[PDB]
């Protein structure tokens, strides 16, 4: 399964993204093969093992 | 995110991970030689006048298959191409619709959000299933041109020196149907269809493992792209990166070359037919296609 | 002729340049297509490429299965090409719990034509099977594609991994305490003559002996019983003329060494086999003891 | 009387150890001498880390 944590700590390129619909809509409604989803401040990515 | 006022219910930050997939697409096209080419290929029998002629015979044989088959090569590669590309692409009223709707929901939709979409789709579908032979009114099919261009979404990478004209006001798509279908369009709409040189990248772009992406891969079966560059950042502490590992794969020489291009309400798309490509091959062109009615 | 011409030893195959990178050296021309390698040109092992439905390939998608051409008594297929775990759901030899598992598994329309055609005629089951050989490909789709060895060793474009041959455990057969070093491996269908109908038994036998009546006199000391059935249908049933007690036919050869038990996983439902890690395969034809 | 080592070892990662366990959650301790020796053909490490 996906590693979300690794791409959450490792630098990222800035892009301006464009999504047609809302980005929930597209995320509810399957667009995706691959998601994650979470609210607030999830502390998954500070243990590094 | 929005700040509310009192008694509504306040929005949780919220942040979103999705990712993509590759998928593979090999081609294949096989070529014969005959036993008689191969024996005079690499044989001389006393050396006289015919059987130096016999040799020179196998050898353009052998040359002719060589370059039938890079030609061939070359032809599968823009089918297969063409081919995602259609696999991917929804038809109008889709995007049309989807393009109406964007604002109606924040979420998954409703039973009634849907079902207004299921009208748009069954509107749209009966009103523009074949567009040029119920109208040819010049107005109207610059507008639905103008509107398939604007429903598609932007590309996450953009080289800006390539695929631009003397002209440099940049190009953003590409237009491609049938021979027929783009002289009618080009004699309807001629006061903004133009002739244009475009510098386009002369060769492949190159992708090379690096010796850690060497390490990695024997060690845990996977390589990440520019790794050194990561490992610079992440211990320098910038949290960006200032290029993707494709898109600095790409060519640097470019060269020129001619086609024509449409305007389209500030937006400059290409005008392609592919009829060089089916020209006399056995292959169908996969832009003519049939249609089932009940 | 001359001396040096007797002396010299013959050109290596690998470095003589091949024909293409001959005519390309010769008119000094570039071409797209790499060419200094040319793939498969130092296998040995002689392959053909067969077509079969979607529904018939089910584990036949892993390599090493041995591959069946049977005769549907029809113009319009023909022949069909099945596999050995096919034939367990016909064979009396097979378990019952296997039986159900791997009739299962082939719940599709072509395996249940290939079942009826088989059951439907009034012929002995081996006049109605050509053994092809074992298998090392598939590509899939609705008509998928599969490759054959019909001579030769089982191994992937670079020899890089060789594949087994593999036998459900219900048909494996031994009849030697301690294996010779080198072992031949044979295909046997036996019939019971009971009453109603000939209820055929189906077995791959591992076995040192080459000889073919040293071999035979064993087997018919190994299915006395069924030699009993043919000649007691003889007599109690006249104008019913019996061929056969069973058929031998000789596929392959391999080392005792080589020889394992494994598991085959499909829709993650586990079938036990042996396993022939580094078989070869040899075909003979069905050659009939009474 | 014997010579006795006079302070503890220090293992300490590497930049390309902190992008791997990152990653992979996987760390191969000398790294850069794997990477140098593979290159050049040797077989040889000098020795453990």
């Amino acid at each position: 399964m996906e590693n979300w944590s690794a791409l959450e700590l490792l630098p990222k390129v800035g892009i301006p993204t464009d999504f047609l619909t809302h980005v929930k809509t597209s995320a509810g409604e399957e667009m995706f093969e691959a998601l994650r989803i979470y609210y607030g401040d999830d502390p998954e990515r500070y243990n590094i093992h | 995110r929005v700040a509310s006022g009192a008694g509504l219910p306040t929005s949780r930050q919220t942040t979103i991970m999705v990712t993509k997939y590759s998928e593979k697409s090999p081609i294949t096209i096989p070529f014969e030689l005959s036993a008689a080419c191969l024996t005079y290929l690499r044989e001389t029998f006393e050396g006289t006048i015919l059987d130096k002629i016999l040799n020179v015979e196998a050898m353009h044989t052998v040359l002719r298959a060589l370059k039938n088959t890079a030609d061939a090569m070359e032809r599968g590669l823009i089918h297969s191409f063409l081919q995602t590309l259609l696999r991917k692409a929804p038809p109008y009223f889709v995007v049309q619709t989807l393009v109406e709707n964007a604002t109606l929901a924040r979420q998954a939709l409703n039973r009634i959000q849907r079902s207004n979409i299921l009208q748009s789709f069954k509107a749209k579908m009966l009103a523009t299933l074949f567009l040029l032979n119920r109208t040819r009114d010049r107005d109207y099919v610059l507008k639905f041109l103008t509107r398939l261009a604007e429903a598609a979404t932007d590309s996450i990478l953009d080289n800006p020196t390539t695929y631009t004209t003397s002209s440099g006001a940049k190009i953003s798509g590409v237009m491609v149907s049938t021979a027929n279908v783009m002289q009618i369009i080009m004699s309807l709409l001629s006061s903004h269809i133009t002739k244009e040189t475009v510098s386009a990248p002369a060769t492949y772009g190159n992708f090379v493992l690096s010796p850690e992406n060497a390490v990695t891969a024997i060690s845990y079966h996977s390589i990440l792209a520019d790794f050194n560059s990561y490992k610079a950042h992440l211990t320098s502490g910038q949290p960006h990166l200032p290029n993707d590992s494709l898109s600095q794969a790409g060519a640097h020489s470019l060269t020129p070359l001619s086609m024509d291009v449409i305007r389209l309400g500030e937006k400059t798309v290409i005008m392609e037919n592919l009829r060089r490509v089916y020209k006399n091959t056995d292959t169908k062109d996969p832009l003519e296609r049939n249609v089932d009615l009940t | 002729m001359d001396a040096r011409a007797v002396a010299k030893r013959p050109r290596d195959p690998a470095d003589e340049d091949n024909e293409l990178v001959t005519a390309l050296k010769a008119k000094r021309e570039v071409n797209t297509i790499s060419v200094r390698y040319l793939y498969h040109a130092d296998h040995q092992a002689l392959t053909a490429r067969f077509f079969v439905p979607e529904g018939l390939v089910e584990f036949e998608a892993q390599p090493g299965a041995l591959l069946i051409r049977m005769e549907t008594g029809c113009d319009s297929p023909r022949h069909l090409y099945i596999s050995l775990y096919l034939l367990g759901i016909r064979a009396s030899n097979v378990s019952a719990s296997t039986r159900c598992l791997l009739e299962s598994v082939y719940t599709a329309s072509a395996a249940r034509a290939a079942l009826q055609w088989l059951d439907l005629g009034p012929h002995l089951l081996h006049r109605r099977l050509e053994t092809l050989g074992c298998v090392k490909t598939v590509s899939l789709g609705i008509t998928s594609l599969l490759t054959c060895v019909m001579r030769g060793y089982l191994y992937n474009t670079l020899k890089t991994e060789v594949f087994a041959l593999m036998i459900p455990k219900d048909m494996y057969l031994t009849w030697e305490e301690t294996r010779g070093r080198l072992q031949y491996v044979y295909l046997i269908i036996v019939y019971d003559y009971d009453g109603p109908e000939t209820r055929p038994g189906i077995y791959v036998l591992t076995s040192s002996i080459a000889h073919w009546q040293t071999l035979v006199d064993v087997a018919r000391g190994k299915f006395a019983r069924e030699r009993c059935s043919f000649v007691n249908r003889r007599i109690t049933r006249p104008r019913q003329i019996p061929l056969c007690t069973g058929v031998i036919q000789k596929l392959g050869w391999c080392l005792a060494d080589d020889i394992h038990t494994s598991f085959l996983v499909h829709k993650e439902l586990k079938l036990s086999v042996v396993r022939l890690d580094n078989f070869s395969v040899e075909l003979g034809d069905f050659r009939e003891f009474v």
